């Protein structure tokens, strides 16, 4: 407090004899008064130091900062100016003089002169762009010319996302340079860091309208009007994606009703040009965004029945699936990934996965939708829910559409497997999109195509890394990214389960649409993913490379289950299970051995943690964890039997996949699970396939028949245990009927071997 | 004809295969490898000039090539320090709202100065640089001094 | 910095005012390096890498 | 180059250039049309060029 600074300065001015030695402590005395907010006592003690040390730039800078905290602009500037005179290395203080002059007087030739000096010390600086902008808007018509040349010449360096591109388009539109405004949009839209802004897309959509509102009946304009409507419908579809994701329900209505109005003006152009092609695809995006708006209404509308919103949303996704994918001929020169192919695959992925999240666990569900709503009553119920009955249906795209020519076909999973491989190109490997697809596939019995997606996004990586107890970015493989995404999906799925453990409805989807599903992954999971992407694709900005490396080198300890990893036991089981089920699902010894190798790595990290819980000890949680612990999956004291069975089964599977067959047989015959019996049957059937039947000895033929007998007599045990206990069928990795398909074969393979 | 003018003919590929190994996110690793390439050829040329009979006028180019690549080596060393500091400072300057302690010693005023002051920090990187040149000219020799 | 921040007491001798009163800049050092009588330094301060070293330091 | 050699009465040098053009090339110029968002013949410089190479062969 003041009184402690006063007591210290009293005893320190007692322990000082001469006046000049008291002044020589004045800098120190002044800082202590400033740290009590005693600003005039700070001023009084720094001036009584300066009057004994006229040439310290730090004492002058401290007196300037005290005048800045007294709003005394030119005295702050004069003490800063004097500090620049006494040490010219202070580039920062040259810029701080330009701040406090342009914030005092915009006409001041000193403001313009100190900005001149700041620019000549920091080119490419948004703080210096902003201090020029503030002078040149005040230089009038003579200002406007200089402001145009400034905007062009400092855009050409790429600071400043969003702002300067909107301010340029304002200045074109106010001067009625409308084709110049649209031509700037035609260049600026090539920047992905503008296409992500709601503000930019709002300006683009409104600039394209104001240009159409200036075109005429001329045969030039019959081409300009085509481009500008293709641009306008694509800009509406991206603005609608952003508005669904970032704004309210009513903000989403008024935009969708504006997009409906812009489809209705193009709808007359029955033809075969790229506006005819864009219009067809944009019917698909309109109904996808309308189905997204109905489920976004359900997310907030506390008094509304989820059936009516999800029925009208299922109709919307059925239309948004059945809109045919563009039949492009992409040409042998154009390295441009076609936008209509990527947007059609993102549509067919999102509408297809949303149909399967709404039909889930029902019968005739898409037929409830078609027989009730694929008609002009359903067309009204859809319009009167989306827009309300305040506008005409005759003047609307939706209100005058067809929705009667509809198919009843559910989305085929191999078609989705090919549309995700387009959607992930549109989303550039975004973790929110990869987690969203992961949760849709985690609603099905088949595994997500993560290996397809990762070898598409990171094709310069090895699949495994022979250095698992290391954390360097130079040792990353696909399996660290596969494990990472499996953990982001798992921790997102449990944080959906535990929301649905309240008031969930059979007409509410378990996963909401991508433009409606709030953030799934943590900013730490994302900060690792975005840093991995930025390092591998070498987008790493200078200096920041070191921060990105240190962050990436933090979570590789976590992911590979290294020293003090802090993971939940059930997440390490889920990683072992998913890699085991993926490894055996591949026609490749090298892939099997890498996948099952990484599964066995996690099982050999699980067995120690189980041997904490089997004593009724807890495990230490991280205060911030990369993957959350969840008490709705914390391992119970009984399950520590099965998580000590399946671990050794997975060792015997890896060691069979090593060629360690007699170790693996000994392991399986010691474990005596039905999963062990199935791997014994496969090992002994393979030991009849590895006998080349072109004139064998009777000794080789009788060991072959003894392998077929060992196979038969282990396939039988799987029937014995399964009709003795109908739970055992749920550890079996195949249909019980395919145990009988193989057993019938292995009996024919023994009885045909007996008529000679 | 000079050996030095024949021996340094690789460095135009060697710098290229070093550039095509790196990126804008490994742009200092590139200059540290450029110093290792120049320092390797300075080592080779020194291991030729130290074997020339004094006054054999052919080795004039070998000695000029040694000094040229020795001054190049330390100019890559200079670049690898000063442009690292200047990029780190330009990424930290939004953050450092420091406060001095009432009870600080000379050491901890200077521990604060070398954070506060890029002119003092870059001036010491020139001292460290110039002291490293004199160090590399001393090498193994300290224990060969008869008194 | 030390004699601005570390308030010593009862010390009655000065460090020389030619060194305490020294204004420094990087440009100045590379003018003083061109005012020197040492002819060697004046010839080395004209060769290609010593010129690059001045400009990289600035 | 064949137009230059034929006008220069260098019929064998024109035949040396005719052998530098591989005999698949007329069909390869159609292969490069049908895959990728072109027309039914390869463009109007190249239809005329195939017609000209067929004149030179004749």
């Amino acid at each position: 407090s003041k009184a402690d600074v006063e007591r210290y300065i009293a005893s320190v001015q007692g322990s000082t004899p001469s006046p000049r030695q008291k002044s020589m402590k004045g800098f120190y005395f002044a800082k202590l008064y400033y740290e009590a907010k005693e600003y005039d006592l700070a001023k009084k003690y720094i001036c009584t130091y300066i009057n004994v040390q006229e040439r310290d730039p730090k004492a002058h800078r401290f007196l300037g900062l005290l005048y800045e905290l007294e709003e005394n602009t030119d005295k702050a500037v004069e003490c800063y100016r004097r500090s620049v005179e006494l040490n010219p290395t202070q580039k920062d203080l040259v810029l701080k003089i330009a701040e406090l002059l342009c914030k005092n007087d915009v006409t001041d030739g000193r403001a313009k002169y100190w900005l001149e000096r700041a620019a000549k010390l920091f080119p490419g600086s948004p703080a210096i762009y902003k201090l020029k902008e503030q002078l040149l808007d005040c230089e009038g018509e003579d200002g406007w010319n200089k402001l145009f040349d400034l905007i062009q010449s400092e855009l050409y360096v790429r600071p400043d996302d969003v702002h300067v591109n909107i301010r340029l388009v304002e200045v074109y539109r106010s001067t009625k340079r409308l084709k110049d405004a649209v031509a700037h949009c035609h260049e600026a839209e090539r920047n992905i860091a503008l296409r992500s802004s709601l503000e930019w897309n709002s300006c683009v959509v409104q600039t394209l309208k104001e240009y159409l509102e200036s075109l005429q009946c001329l045969e030039s304009d019959k081409s300009d009007w085509r481009a500008t409507n293709t641009d306008l419908l694509l800009a509406y579809a991206n603005l609608m994606l952003l508005t669904l994701s970032t704004r309210d329900v009513q903000e989403s209505r008024e935009l969708l009703q504006s997009f409906d109005s812009a489809l209705q003006s193009v709808k007359s152009l029955g033809g075969n040009d790229e506006l005819s092609a864009t219009f067809l695809e944009m019917k698909g995006h309109f109904y996808m965004h309308a189905g997204s708006l109905l489920l976004k209404m359900g997310q907030h509308s506390s008094n509304v029945q989820w059936r009516a919103l999800s029925e009208l949303a299922a109709l919307c996704y059925l239309i948004a699936f059945q809109v045919p994918r563009p039949k492009i001929k992409l040409i042998k020169g154009e390295a441009g990934q076609n936008l209509l192919e990527m947007m059609a695959c993102d549509r067919l992925s999102q509408s297809g996965h949303m149909l399967l999240n709404l039909s889930r666990g029902k019968q005739d569900f898409l037929k409830e939708i078609v027989e009730t709503f694929a008609n002009k009553s359903g067309q009204s119920a859809l319009y009167d829910a989306l827009f309300s009955s305040q506008s005409p249906k005759d003047t609307s795209f939706l209100g005058s559409d067809d929705i009667g020519n509809i198919d009843v076909r559910e989305p085929e999973l191999e078609d989705l497997t090919r549309y995700d491989v387009g959607a992930i190109r549109a989303h550039n490997g975004s973790l929110q999109h990869l987690t969203w697809l992961g949760l849709q596939w985690n609603s099905l019995p088949a595994l997500p195509g993560i290996r397809k997606w990762l070898k598409q996004l990171f094709h310069h990586l090895p699949h495994e890394t022979s250095r698992l107890e290391t954390n360097a970015p130079e040792s990353i493989c696909i399996l660290d990214l596969e494990v990472f995404l499996l953990g982001v999906v798992y921790t997102s799925h449990l944080q959906l389960k535990e929301k649905c453990n309240s008031h969930h409805s059979s007409y509410q989807p378990l996963c909401l649409p991508l433009p409606v599903c709030k953030q799934l992954c943590t900013e730490r999971q994302k900060s690792w993913w975005d840093a991995v992407c930025t390092l591998i694709h070498r987008k790493a900005v200078p200096g920041n490379v070191a921060k990105l490396r240190l962050l990436v080198q933090h979570e590789i300890n976590t992911l590979r289950a290294q020293e003090k990893h802090g993971l939940q036991p059930a997440l390490l089981v889920h990683w072992a299970e998913c890699l085991q089920k993926t490894g055996s699902g591949l026609n490749s010894f090298y892939d099997q051995r890498e996948y099952i190798g990484r599964s066995v790595h996690y099982w050999k990290k699980v067995l120690p943690l189980l041997k904490i819980i089997k004593k009724k000890n807890s495990i230490p949680e991280p205060i911030d964890p990369l993957f959350k612990h969840f008490h709705s999956v914390d391992i119970q004291a009984s399950e520590i039997v099965e998580y000590e069975e399946d671990a050794h089964i997975t060792f015997a599977i890896l060691d069979a996949v090593n060629g360690n067959i007699e170790d693996a047989v000994t392991a399986f015959e010691s474990i005596k699970s039905v999963v062990s019996y199935w791997n014994l049957a496969l090992i002994f059937h393979r030991k009849a396939e590895d006998i080349e039947n072109d004139a064998l000895s009777p000794e080789e033929q009788e060991e072959c028949k003894n392998y077929l007998r060992k196979t038969r007599d282990y396939l039988i045990k799987i029937i014995d245990d399964s009709d003795s206990n109908l739970s055992v069928v749920k550890k079996l990795p195949v249909p019980l009927e395919s145990v009988k398909e193989m057993l019938n074969s292995v009996m024919q393979e023994l009885e045909d071997y007996s008529e000679g | 004809d000079d050996p030095g003018e024949a021996a340094s003919m690789s460095m135009f590929s060697d710098f290229l295969q070093s550039f095509l190994k790196h990126s804008s996110s490994t742009v200092f690793d590139l200059v540290e490898e450029y110093e290792n390439i120049c320092g390797s050829q300075v080592n080779i040329l020194s291991k030729i000039v130290s074997r020339a009979t004094p006054g054999l006028q052919k080795f004039s180019k070998t000695a000029s090539m040694l000094w040229l690549l020795q001054q190049e080596m330390v100019t890559w060393r200079l670049l690898a320090s000063l442009y690292r500091d200047r990029i780190q400072s330009a990424l930290e300057e939004e953050s450092v709202f420091a406060v001095t302690a009432v009870n600080a010693s000379e050491k901890t005023v200077v521990e604060a100065l070398f954070q506060r002051d890029s002119l003092v920090r870059q001036s010491q990187l020139v001292v460290d640089w110039l002291e490293s040149i004199a160090k590399d000219e001393i090498g193994e020799f300290s224990d060969n001094i008869e008194f | 910095e030390i004699q601005t921040s570390v308030a010593t007491l009862d010390e009655t001798e000065e460090l020389p005012r030619e060194y305490l009163g020294a204004n420094w800049t990087l440009e100045k050092v590379f003018e003083e390096l061109q005012a020197t009588d040492k002819k060697r330094v004046l010839e080395e301060n004209q060769e290609h890498y010593h010129i690059v070293q001045k400009f990289l330091i600035l | 180059i064949m137009r230059k050699f034929l006008a220069s009465k260098k019929h064998e040098a024109a035949k040396e250039v005719f052998v530098k053009i591989p005999q698949d090339s007329i069909a390869e110029i159609y292969n490069q049309c049908e895959e990728q968002g072109m027309e039914s013949p390869l463009p109007a410089e190249d239809d005329n060029a195939i017609r000209e190479h067929l004149c030179i062969r004749a």
